[PDB]
């Protein structure tokens, strides 16, 4: 927007037309999922290890 | 020597417009005049005849 870095290929792709959109789901909330998936895996009620202990 | 010569006229559109230029202003020198704003810097790698650069 305005400062350093003259070779800056992103933004002039941008500037050209092309942008590359975000996905519509942030990573920080999917990588909470498989957070919580993993340790739904490693505590009680283990619902993804079919209520089993991981040992 | 008339339409012929040398020493030639320059009493048509001179384009030697030297406006400084700080905001989203096409510039008046080498090369097809683009987007552009002008972020004024200092260097010293320019030397011999060497005004544009490209990537």
């Amino acid at each position: 927007t305005g400062g350093s870095e003259i070779r800056d290929l992103l933004c002039v792709q941008s500037f050209n037309g092309i942008k590359v959109l975000p996905p519509i789901l942030s990573e920080s909330q999917i990588s909470g999922y498989t957070t919580a998936a993993t340790v739904a895996a490693m505590f009680p009620p283990w619902s993804a290890a079919a209520g089993i202990p991981f040992s | 020597g008339i339409n012929s010569g040398t020493t030639c006229s320059n009493d048509l559109l001179q384009p030697n417009t030297e406006v400084f230029t700080d905001v989203c202003v096409d510039y008046d020198l080498y090369g097809i005049t683009g987007q552009g704003i002008f972020k004024e810097v200092s260097a010293v790698y320019y030397n011999s005849w060497q005004n544009l650069l490209y990537d």
